[PDB]
């Protein structure tokens, strides 16, 4: 968690700001989760 | 859990069955299917929310007909719902051939637990990972669920798939005793609203009901979803910003 | 041999005769034509005494099973067809037996009349089966009344079965009559029956 | 026991004539031999009751099983095909009877003939089967246009059988009448059938 | 872990093989049923307090008809509950087909405990995870229990699920050969309430009785139910003081 | 590990089956059985004392009547002796039916040894953790046990279940082959008595035996079984006092 | 993820079969195939691309042929659609056989997906792990996705295999209800193209396609595919500098 | 991999049946066989040569006769070969049955794929760990390989085995359809030198082939290979001059 | 590689079959049999070498007659060849009931071989644990081996068991193609005698023979060893003199 508004706040920087918003949050989340998950919810098409 | 979850045969010191219960771990992943039962006819409403705006939008459907008074909803696998639910309309036959009556509502259940249920025992073929709301009128509304087991449970108001939690809620709250037909349909538009997170367009939901005094399944048009769409996007969006 | 059924608007009353007679022969001192299906539900055949008897136990169990599966008492119509369907199914071993099942359930009352090649149909009126049928209907037909009781149905079920009786030699007699009044199951017995008669020949 | 069938102009009408006696008892004269197929499809027999109604319950479950699990209405043709692959099914014992299935499907109204045995063939508009088949094609193709309506098509399916009944004696008095015009799937029954007749025929 | 669970086809070293007493420990989880016996009937109790209002509160069922002369009572899986109750109806009824004779409770048992057994047996497929409760008054009264085993254990009163424990704590005191009906249906809807931790309200409890000078099968009806409840609900409160 | 004991279809590497010496333990686990033979007759004793005032004091039974003249006792799990004694009982009057001849007791336990080496050989099914001890008189008294595995022993004296080692200790100094039937009936008992560790109550144990004069199957109601029991509690007494 | 995945009884703990799963990748590796369905009927094309010039000028057989206006195409294992494909062949004969009727699309596609469904429920047969999309005109044109799941999920335009995710992008800005035949089948040209970034040629394609005006698929001709790549390579290079 | 390959029915995250394409390296090592197509035939030369010399290896035999214009050489297990080949044999002579046809090249590869698939998707039964390639001319040149997961690829030269490396990569260079039945009678046969990496002695190598002109099946004695194997001794020879 | 070897449904990733590797390898924990062929005929000897002189070496057979012209000889367990020569004389003479032709030895190795297959198929079923020869004159003399994988080859001298080898470098040396009916005998008991190590005794060994002018299979006692013995034995001392 410590790591991830880490990169929120770089994200902001790269945005031109020094507002951390919930886009810059998102994206910051996603880097983390890019590590450990994906684990694929794409099997919700083969259940009705 | 650790090879006594990897076979159906087994069972757990916990006097579970692990094996059934991922077969609901199913039931929970595919969409939500809720019905209300209410004392002048029964109401079936189901997910027909598209992936893309490639996909058709015709079937993804759950709702089937079984019986000229009996619809019902799945989920779980696509796969399982279809072959499971083509021997529901054929054991709803086989009564009306051998008795000449049409199938009760509650036979009709019992009947199709039974069938779920030699393949929970078994252990040379896996059980369906389906539930069912099984909603018809027989002479006044009746509403059962089926489990994964093949355990059989009344209802007056139920859900099924991955919104089934907020719906629970939602009906404790929400739902009256003296509500008709009309009144319980909004509400159960509300309800879907609630579970899918958005004010309803009536392309992404599809309804079927069976009245007492009508007797029939009917399928409720585009055109026939608005006036009760119109009316729950109004309490849908105070949901979703309160 | 020959039975009798009509539907009136306070039961359903139908009768027998427990002799089966080839033209002389005494089949047995006293036997079943008239099996109880239910307090409300009766059998009544003209036919074979054999496969009439063996139909009728699978039909008792499988009524009292169908019971307890819908919690709901049988329809009329549901004993019916099941016994089309069984004659059918079950035809490998020969099956020469006309049945009139009958009684009582919210629908109203009704009479099925099922032949072995199968059927069940619908009767608000007139029935009868067997032999004596042809001569019956003669009596039936006549006299009925569509707002008659079951005290005036008695007397007619006796007077259409006595007629077939005193035209066929292969019609026996010990003549039950069943009353099915929405009340209770009664049985005349052939005691009472035969003084109904009495009374129409002296 | 013979039966007619014919093509309007805008919808399928077909008769049967009540009357079937086997033996001493008479099965029917008060009781159908016209079983409802679906809501605009019918099935007509002649031949026995048991038989007949037997064969037509499975017709008719299977024919619902057809609409509801394909959404989709069958044809005459449909149905057609199917009870002749049934007819194959069992032929042990009796399971011989002369089949018209007819009404009206989504392609326009037809009226198929089923032979005994198995085997479908069409009938443009005509039809007849039966003993009194002779007598019942004159009748019905002089007064046949392609303009007829069901009206006067219910008129004309009594005036082919009872021409004929006079020829046969396999046949007696008790008609049914149906009609089949996407309006009404209307069972005539005696009563009606009689009195339209008596003013055709006096 | 242990290895002698993993089918039914192996045994403990210990002699009390774990995976049958492992479709125990499925019983004992399920909700609560007491088989109370007297001398001018036998009386039957089980729950329908099992969900909130969504759920109906007229469920069915727990309290099945068998006969008209004979009713069980079960705990485990409705499920697999639902498919023995389903072959004890036509079993006893085949008793009939063969001999019109009304089968006994001690020989409906032994059959019941035959069919469990079949599955028991084989390696290919699980043992019915439910217990069965068997009630009758033949013309003596008769109480039996079947385990998931099918094996067969005679008692003067019974209970078998949650409330086990309690109830048999219960009548291990208060229990005695010389109650009559009116006084051991009120007993019986004491240790039911002290089961659940709670009251007793007609719609938490179907009840049923098969009796001496009838042998015929009654379900007592929804209010007529109320005045048992009501003398009851006066000492279950006294022993929820404690 | 050990075993080579999750299959019966393999052998341990001692050469043995695991799964079947671990099965004769669980005949063990369940209760105690006594059968005796004297010189005038045999005599079967099974144990009918378990459980708490919350049983009857009938608990099914343990001592079937398998034909006329053969009756049997069962000691282990009851699941498996329910079925196991429906096919003895039926291969009884099947060489009747073949011979119109009273089978013999040796023929009968052979048989019932044969089809449990079907459940032994096989590995789609379960061995039966059950022993039934054999008691009749084909026209000489014999007295055999029956095994899980199928293994078929003759005896003149025994006991099986709880008291299988204490009592072949017992029956060293003090049983001889020259008992009258009496002595053997009290004997048996004071044997039975040592096992429970207590004085016996004829109130809750069942005594059948064959005779040579009789040929035929009786049972000892309790007031008949009072003498022989009070014979047997002089004795049980002076053992559990040293 | 481990265990759930040596058969195809077993559920993982999400309820989803990872056997299942591996199922989809099966689709995955295989060679692309394309459906794209307008007003005018429905055009099935397929990937008919070879890694040598030592395998066939038409290599047998990427687009069968299955009824008189219904075809399907394949992606995933073609070794299991060679028995996939006798079979669809043969269902749809049978309909021919029992109603004399050209069988419908979609009771076609509920068939196939029974009978993969069949070796989903045995875990003695592995499931099909070929995905099929069955294309014809009916009532109106239709277009089917059957996944090895056994499911059928109905698209206006779709889908399969390794160009799977590239086409569905392509199509939700490019596919549109206003596109004609031709306007069409060019559009799944230029969605194909993409899928093995290379110009298409007619030896690295096949195409049939379904007219509503004549009522019968017809497979096109290598020599009348021509025009149609002619047409297709601009929008190819564009895309492709893209 | 692991786990994903000692079964039949497990899938790997791959897609692929990792079982059946281990079958394929059971005919990857021994031997090669080596079918060439041209327009004036299809030419079947296979491997004859087993072990040393005692062993006799002027039979044994690849080339089995199976019509009168269908043969096939093998790859694998010579076990495997004898049934596949039988089978084989019985699908050609059903067509005569039944048809009064000669079966064509493409129906008879498509039928034996079939079988060999049939068997994929049971467990329990492995498919066959062979390989043939069906050689054929029913009016037209054939040449198919026939796999042993029971898929079909129709090639216009190919080979299998021990071979299928060499073949391939000299395939690339030289391979044309402007090949007589003469010039690809002795490319195949120089094919098969640089595959076992010596030059031919026709004791040790068996030819059948197809002919359009005859419609015949011929087997090529050796005195008959001889003059072919002259002709290609010099170019294979020049090119184990690399 | 560890764990593809215990199932035969499973190739290993190598591509060979392990589990048919420790099948031939039974057949070497047997005792040797050598065939050597001539061109009068074909000579089949066998080892009754017995470890012990409490067993009759005579009776103990080795080398059967399967066929009036046909011979064969087994090596590895009793066992699988008690069901093997049992299939043979049946097939050798169901041959003959719908031919009436005496089987031809390629025939009946093919037949025996596609039953040994089919042990190889399914899991099921423990593969074979012997292999024969099979050595008769049809119209010409052939002398097969089979292979407890089910495969033939053709040999003109060839040995099973644990003296493979030793036969096998022997007769690289010595075998000819011109040999006559006496030498080949020789020559095969020279070789059976490297493969004991040690000197021929007449009372331990088998001969069976099927020469061509004949057709008549005979078989060789004790008393007509001796010639052949003698001069064996001379050789047999010198060659292992080294």
């Amino acid at each position: 968690i410590k790591a991830i508004c880490t990169e929120a706040g770089m994200f902001a920087i790269r945005e031109e700001r020094a507002k951390v918003t919930m886009l810059d949050f998102t994206k910051a989340i996603e880097k983390v989760l890019k590590k450990t998950t994906p684990i694929p919810d794409l099997k919700g098409v083969m259940f009705v | 859990q650790m090879g006594y979850d990897r076979a159906i045969t087994v069972f757990s010191p916990d006097g579970r069955l692990f094996q059934v219960e991922y077969a609901r771990e199913a039931v929970k992943r595919g969409a939500t299917a809720i019905g209300i039962k209410c004392k002048e006819g029964v109401i079936l409403i189901a997910d027909k929310r598209v992936g893309s705006k490639l996909l058709e939008a015709d079937t993804i459907e759950k709702i089937y007909k079984i019986d000229e008074h009996i619809c019902a909803a799945t989920s779980g696998l696509v796969a399982d719902a279809r072959v499971l639910i083509d021997r529901a309309r054929i054991e709803a036959q086989i009564n009306r051939l051998t008795y000449d009556e049409p199938i009760t509502v509650k036979e009709l259940a019992k009947k199709i637990c039974d069938f779920k249920q030699q393949y929970t025992q078994y252990g040379g073929v896996r059980p369906f990972g389906v539930s069912l709301l099984i909603a018809g009128v027989d002479e006044v509304p009746k509403l059962y669920e089926t489990d994964p087991s093949g355990a059989l449970l009344e209802y007056k108001a139920t859900a099924i798939g991955m919104g089934r939690n907020a719906v629970t809620e939602f009906f404790e709250k929400e739902y009256r005793d003296d509500l008709s037909f009309d009144d319980a349909m909004v509400l159960g538009l509300v309800a879907m609203g609630l579970s899918i997170e958005s004010e309803l367009v009536p392309e992404n939901i599809e309804v079927g009901y069976v009245k007492v005094d009508d007797r029939t399944f009917k399928e409720v048009s585009p055109e026939e979803l608005k006036p009760y769409v119109e009316r729950a996007n109004e309490r849908i969006r105070e949901l979703l910003k309160k | 041999t020959t039975t009798v059924g009509l539907v009136c608007k306070d039961g359903v009353v139908m009768a027998t005769e427990k002799r089966a007679t080839m033209g002389n022969f005494i089949a047995s001192k006293a036997a079943k034509k008239i099996y109880q299906i239910a307090d409300r539900m009766a059998m009544t055949t003209a036919g074979s005494v054999g496969d009439a008897q063996f139909l009728a136990r699978i039909i008792k169990i499988e009524a009292n099973l169908y019971e307890i599966r819908r919690e709901r008492k049988p329809t009329v119509r549901a004993i019916a067809t099941l016994t089309s369907n069984l004659l059918n199914s079950y035809r490998y071993f020969p099956y020469l037996v006309q049945l009139l099942i009958g009684g009582i359930d919210s629908e109203g009352k009704s009479i099925y009349s099922i032949d072995p090649i199968g059927g069940a149909i619908e009767e608000k009126d007139i029935v009868a089966t067997g032999s004596g049928s042809l001569t019956a209907y003669g009596v039936l037909e006549d006299r009925f009344t569509p707002e008659i009781g079951v005290d005036e149905a008695v007397e007619l079920a006796v007077r259409a079965i006595y007629s077939a009786m005193k035209r066929d030699s292969a019609s026996g007699d010990g003549i039950d009559v069943v009353k099915i009044t929405e009340d209770e199951f009664y049985q005349y017995s052939p005691e009472e029956v035969e003084q109904i008669l009495a009374k129409f020949r002296k």
